[PDB]
RNA sequence: AGGAAGUA
RNA sequence: UAAGCGCAAGUCAUCAGCUUGCGUUGAUUACGUCCCUGCCCUUUGUACACACCGCCCGUCGCUACUACCGAU
């Protein structure tokens, strides 16, 4: 399980569902192009470096 | 749920284009019996094209939250959206809409689009259909404003 | 700010004193006009007062506006009578109980534009300074005995009449969510001008209404009615099941209220002039409803 | 008051005259047009001037002391250092009148009250 | 006469503009190109003299074309506007 | 005119099955006769949203261009009435500028300035067409983003 | 009166108002008819193009001047009694202005006529004005009331009036991001107004004296206030915290008007900045008051 | 007078 | 703000089985979202643009005209 650092561009306003879970737009940090959207618990803003595990997650609510 | 609406409608239109390109290859082979067997959500609206299905379900979303449902779109289903904007710019189905939401999608996703390669080929296609569409309609309306000038000066 | 509201207190009390100075010239002027119009008997002091005729002819038309009902009476309410939405705080005593914060919950749940603050440790001139700066157009205070509440003190701003009232026969919410529409005020038994003052300081405490279809639109009613100067309020929600029938339901706190003070000036003015208080310990004070 | 007394131009210009002149500060109640008939007065204008209204606010002791102070320029009305002794002060500008910023008079006030601060 | 009442009223309005300007000046002001297309032509009921009706879309749609269902729905829509207004 | 009423009922009974059929020419003509025009706008929207665009044409389908050239005076000016009524909407402006474009390409500036309330008609068409033209011009200058997104 | 060498143009100057005009005497026509302001100005801004400056005055008119050619291209006369403030949006289409008439008039500058004149329910006289950069929110503020009134442009009504201040709010400014309103008031305080989210919250900035002015860094991370001492100070906006400050009392002293029996360097009343701006880089400030010196500071050093 | 129906 | 801590008062109603003030010390954790539970409002208006949407829908009623089914 290699660790992939990652950061944030957009905060996805009207989508985020089921409680305080913020869904967020994510631009990868080592290769600064590949951008997936991830599910984030807790307070998160733009320009905020997130640490994610295995990136084979394409799901939402 | 609106981004899920254009996600699943985008996927149903994508498999619809898959079935009519398989059937289109088969009718380029022979006029033999080749059942297209379309989707029982398309046949309930009446054997409609995916252009007017996906266009009408992009006109259901009210254009405040158009960029919200449009902005939740993942990079997996950006290319099928570019396919249908190639079709909307081809047969000219509401070109201020396909301009507007095209420019939202590229305007966000530049570095993935400019770093990719295949969507610069389909981006060349939608460049051709978009430029020909806006070019033609622009030329028509310019001719009409000139003609209305000549008649209104003629009186 | 403070110089503004202090000079507004002082100027308001001065103009009220000029009302009390001009009461006799107002009644004398009204008998002059009504005896010009109706018929020939007129008092010879009125007919002989030579300043009254000139100041009459300058000041007829405003008494015409009063008799017609045109102008509004100078008051701590009719500057912003029904246009502004009155923001109303509710607070408690200093260290409230579980029952007292639940009662605070249901009475802020009674008024629509009513915010609720935790008490904490908040010096009371910081209550009137805080509601003075963030323009809470009414605050109400709460007091308990062992959680079962025993007083409220409505008190509004910049310098409006506080009312202090004890509290009896209180039933909270029972076992089991209540709507917040702009409610329906009814007021029964306020026959006197003191009843008209307490009815004014209760009917400018709620959000006003656009006057088109208030008679039908809305399902929430709030009822104040006094027997023996101890007013009542119940809180009912209603569906009008016919054109000639209606189904009510008790929604909240069963409430009765004995006012013991009406003090002009705010909650800090413990020196300002009362207009009313309970006359216990007089000998015929327990035989009168309003005074 | 020479109009017929049911008229609407009367019932509006009464309220605008009385409310204008009251909130100006010359009248003292806004419920009597007889108060304009014999209670508007050049003494009421002159007592609505600046050295009298700060004598009345007790910014000074007398109108001569307050006039001398506002010709030496210690006062302000609002934000601007007023040096005119004829500056008419209206009723809500009788709240925003105090001493100017670096005022020796104000250091004498905080100095009397034993609470100054050289900061 | 009403000519005298209105001549007196206009002279009193002239007096109040002059005097009220002089009062605000004494208090030093501490008192209290063309046309859009929708204002050249906009399609509406006064603009259509029809057996058709100009809709809220701006498009005339004729009753003779309108079936049972669409005249029904426009009755219930205008009655929705009556229950609101 | 009871037989004229039976003529109206009969030709309506033709036109509904005619729009059910794939032909559009005598529904343009028979709708400029029947004078109920919301489906006339549905006919121009149908004919410009056809899949088949050919030839080098004016409206799309072949007969429509020279049935606009073979349309008469009161019929054409009444069509200018309903194109100043369809030019206002921005959803049906692209399907009215194209048949309006066929109309101005066919008929000259004397047939169109021939009399039969003409000034404010073509003025209203002028101002709304200028509005939507300014919109699509701004769309073009936004399409050079895609021109840049290649290289 | 002067008269051309040809004999075809006549020029007339009326000295009381501005009123310069040139007149073709045979083709009877104004080739020129121009006028300045016959009263003190109160505000100027620039279009975001940068080619025209608009200025308002106590004359009652708000007029639109071209930077080249030295003429007023428009003069709007629909206020009365002195125009206090004057501003644009991001767009440069709409000219939002404010006046002691009691009204904020939102002018359409391509059609030369106003959308919407807002005013307050009780009669006010607004002295300060700030429009959101995406120009769909209006803030204004007065001396008579000391709450702050917010209208909505794409509706037309009044969206809120906002609390908090113990004195007449005397400088209003939205951020060029458009997330934060900032109020500067005579309660010797400033205020961060976070409107647009679900918590319309405040965050006060306890200052030392009466706030005269408020200006934003063109990136919205830092703000400057003029306060009545004569001192400017510089504040972080995200984490609200003073970062810097100038005491400019001696830098601005344009001394000894007549009817000063006090000396030039003792007049308090020329020793404060009415108005401050940043430059478009965000490096230097303009600062200026009731004085003779315009005072150009920096931010980093 | 009732019962059931259409269109506007 | 929650929580601890003592001190004072007893103000015509209430309150010593306590009540109400007053100071002292003072955090964590949300400060976003309507997904769950709900509550309110939109689809009519209220002034006008540059911009943008494009006729929400079902069930009975009230009337107006047209023609019937069964008594008298």
């Amino acid at each position: 399980a290699p660790v992939k650092f990652v950061k944030v561009t957009r905060v996805l306003g009207r989508t985020g569902s089921r409680g305080g879970v913020t869904q967020v737009r994510v631009e990868f940090m080592d290769d600064t192009t590949r951008s997936i959207i991830r599910n984030v618990k807790g307070p998160v803003r733009e320009n905020d470096i997130l640490v994610l595990l295995e990136s084979e997650r394409e799901a939402r609510r | 749920m609106a981004g899920e609406r254009i996600a699943e409608a985008l996927e149903l239109g994508m498999t619809d284009l898959n079935t009519i390109r398989e059937w289109e290859e088969a009718r380029q082979i022979n006029p033999n019996i080749a059942p297209p067997q379309r989707n029982p959500i398309f046949v309930a609206l009446g054997n409609i094209p995916a252009e007017t299905y996906v266009l009408n379900t992009l006109q259901k979303i009210k254009p405040a939250s158009l960029h919200d449902a449009l902005l939740v779109l993942p990079f997996s289903t950006i290319p099928s959206l570019l396919t249908f904007l190639n079709l909307f710019a081809q047969r000219e189905l509401n070109v201020p809409l396909t301009c507007r939401i095209l420019f939202f999608v590229l305007k966000t996703h530049h570095k993935q689009i400019v770093a990719s390669r295949t969507m610069r080929a389909t981006l060349e296609k939608v460049r051709a259909n978009l430029r020909a569409a806006l070019r033609r309609q622009k030329d028509e309306m310019g001719f009409n404003i000139a003609a209305l000038k000549v008649v209104s000066m003629q009186l | 700010m403070l110089r503004k509201q202090a000079r507004q207190r002082r100027d308001y009390l001065y103009r009220r004193a000029l009302l009390l100075r001009d009461a006799e010239i107002a009644e004398k002027r009204a008998k002059l006009r009504a005896a010009l119009a109706s018929g020939k008997p007129l008092d010879p002091k009125i007919a002989n007062d030579k300043e009254l005729r000139k100041d009459f002819d300058y000041d007829v038309s405003r008494d015409i506006a009063k008799e017609q009902g045109e102008i509004d009476i100078d008051d701590e309410y009719s500057e912003l009578s029904g246009i502004v939405d009155p923001r109303v705080l509710v607070t408690t005593s200093r260290d409230p109980s579980s029952r007292l914060m639940a009662f605070s919950k249901e009475i802020r749940l009674m008024f629509p534009t009513a915010i609720r603050l935790n008490r904490g440790n908040l010096i009371l001139p910081d209550l009137v300074m805080s509601a003075q700066r963030e323009r809470l157009s009414d605050i109400i205070l709460l007091h308990e005995h062992r959680g079962t509440p025993t007083a409220i003190t409505i008190s509004h701003f910049p310098h409006g009449p506080t009312l202090m009232a004890s509290l009896h026969n209180v039933v909270l919410r029972a076992d089991i969510t209540v709507s917040e529409s702009y409610p329906h005020l009814i007021f029964e038994g306020f026959r006197t001008p003191l009843g008209q003052r307490v009815v004014k300081i209760l009917k400018h405490l709620f959000p006003p209404r656009d006057p088109t279809n208030n008679a039908k639109s809305g399902n929430r009613v709030i009822t104040f009615v006094n027997q023996d100067d101890c007013i009542e309020v119940r809180h009912h929600v209603y569906v009008r099941t016919n054109y000639n029938s209606v189904e009510l339901s008790e929604v909240g706190p069963r409430f009765t209220m004995r006012p013991f003070s009406i003090t002009m000036g705010t909650l800090e003015n413990k020196d300002a002039d009362v207009e009313w208080h309970l006359s216990q310990y007089t000998r015929t004070g327990r035989k009168k409803n309003y005074f | 008051s020479l109009l017929p007394p049911d008229n609407e131009v009367r019932r509006k210009h009464e309220t605008l005259l009385l409310d204008k002149l009251y909130d100006m500060g010359i009248l003292s109640t806004k419920a009597k047009l007889s108060a304009v008939e014999h209670n508007v007065t050049v003494s009421a204008f002159a007592r609505r001037r600046l050295p009298v209204v700060m004598t009345r606010l007790r910014m000074a002791e007398t109108v001569q002391a307050a006039t001398k102070l506002i010709e030496q320029g210690h006062v302000r009305v609002g934000v601007e250092e007023v040096r005119d002794p004829a500056f008419l002060v209206t009723r809500n500008m009788e709240d925003f009148v105090t001493w100017t910023v670096g005022s020796k008079i104000k250091q004498n006030i905080m100095k009397y009250r034993d609470k100054l601060d050289d900061f | 006469a009403d000519e005298k009442l209105r001549r007196d009223e206009e002279e009193i309005k002239r007096m109040w503009k002059e005097i009220s300007a002089k009062l605000d000046a004494l208090s030093s002001w501490h008192y209290k190109s063309m046309i859009a297309p929708q204002e050249v032509y906009a399609p509406s009921k006064d603009t259509a003299e029809k057996g058709e009706v100009v809709t809220k879309a701006g498009i005339p749609i004729a009753k003779q074309e309108m079936s049972r269902e669409e005249k029904l729905r426009r009755r219930r829509r205008e009655k929705e506007r009556i229950r609101k207004a | 005119a009871a037989q004229a009423a039976l003529k109206l009922v009969e030709q309506e009974q033709t036109l509904e099955n005619y729009i059910h059929a794939g032909a559009y020419r005598d529904a343009i003509v028979l709708a400029l006769q029947l004078n109920h025009p919301g489906r006339l706008l549905n006919l121009f929207t149908n004919v410009v949203t056809t899949r088949n665009p050919d030839p080098d044409s004016l409206t799309g389908l072949k007969a429509v261009d020279d049935v606009l050239a073979k349309l008469s005076d009161e019929q054409i000016f009444q069509l200018l009435l309903r194109l100043r009524d369809w030019n206002t909407n921005a959803r049906t402006a692209p399907v009215a500028q194209r048949v309006l474009w066929a109309l101005f390409k066919s008929h000259p500036a004397n047939k169109l300035s021939s009399l039969s309330s003409l000034n404010e008609v073509l003025d209203a068409i002028k101002v709304y067409t200028e509005r939507h033209y300014k919109r699509i011009e701004e769309l073009v200058d936004e399409s050079y983003l895609v021109e840049y997104t290649l290289r | 009166v002067t008269i051309n060498k040809s004999g075809e143009w006549l020029a007339f100057g009326a000295s009381k108002l501005g009123q310069l005009l040139v007149w073709e005497w045979q083709s009877e026509s104004y080739i020129l008819k121009q006028q300045g302001h016959f009263d003190a100005m109160n505000s100027l801004v620039y279009s975001p193009d940068g080619q025209r400056i608009v200025t308002a005055a106590d004359d009652g008119k708000i007029k639109v001047w071209d930077v080249e050619s030295g003429f007023c291209i428009v003069t709007f006369t629909e206020h009365t009694s002195g125009v206090t403030a004057c501003e644009f949006a991001k767009k440069g289409s709409v000219l939002f202005t404010a006046s002691l008439d009691g009204s904020v008039r939102a002018w359409d500058l391509i059609r030369y006529r106003n959308f919407r004149t807002f005013t307050a329910p009780e009669r006010l006289s607004f002295t300060c004005m700030a429009v959101d950069p995406s120009g769909e929110v209006i803030a204004a503020g007065s001396i008579d009331s000391f709450d702050i009134h917010i209208w909505s442009v794409q509706t037309g009504q009044l969206l809120d009036r906002l609390s908090g201040h113990e004195g007449p709010v005397s400088s209003l400014a939205f951020a060029p991001d458009g997330s934060v309103l900032v109020s500067g008031s005579w309660d010797r305080t400033a205020r961060i107004w976070s409107i647009f989210s679900r918590t319309q919250t405040s965050e006060p900035l306890q200052l030392q004296s009466d706030v005269l002015d408020v200006a934003f860094r063109p990136d919205s991370k830092q703000i400057a206030i003029s306060t009545l001492d004569g001192q400017l100070t510089f504040w972080s906006v995200s984490e609200a915290q003073q970062v810097s400050g100038v005491d400019g009392r001696r830098d601005v002293s344009g001394g000894r008007r007549i009817t000063d029996r006090r000396t030039a360097a003792n007049v308090a009343g020329t020793k404060n900045f009415n108005t401050i701006r940043y430059s478009m880089d965000g490096t230097c400030l303009l600062a200026g008051g009731n004085s003779k010196y315009i005072c150009l500071y920096s931010t980093t050093t």
